[PDB]
């Protein structure tokens, strides 16, 4: 149905047995995105720091 | 069949072992 | 003279013009390098 794929594609080994990729435009990594927490209220018992 | 293995002393990636003297073919690296 | 390298290779363009390479087994980047307890009685300084 296409040609080529000028994409956000990840390269692995069961593409490539059926497709041929380039070299990477760009590197990556898996990651983890977490809800950032909210920032710290001082505390009380916070005038021993 | 036997492949000619190119590289260079660039550690940790190739290194002599410690009295290598005493080791020889692809065991002194 | 040879017939492979298994080696600290670098990818770049004018290589693989002549030699054909494979899917990198390490990433890599440039970087520079240059050279690099309070004591008892500190409370002093």
């Amino acid at each position: 149905k296409a040609d080529i794929a000028i994409a956000p594609l990840t390269i692995t080994l069961v593409r490539e047995e059926v497709i041929d990729f380039s070299k990477p435009f760009m590197s990556l990594g898996i990651s983890i995105m977490i809800k950032k927490p909210q920032k710290s209220k001082p505390g009380v018992f916070s005038f021993l720091d | 069949k036997t492949v000619v293995v190119t590289t260079i002393l660039e550690s940790p990636y190739v290194m002599m072992k410690k009295n290598h003297e005493m080791l020889e073919g692809n065991e002194r690296y």
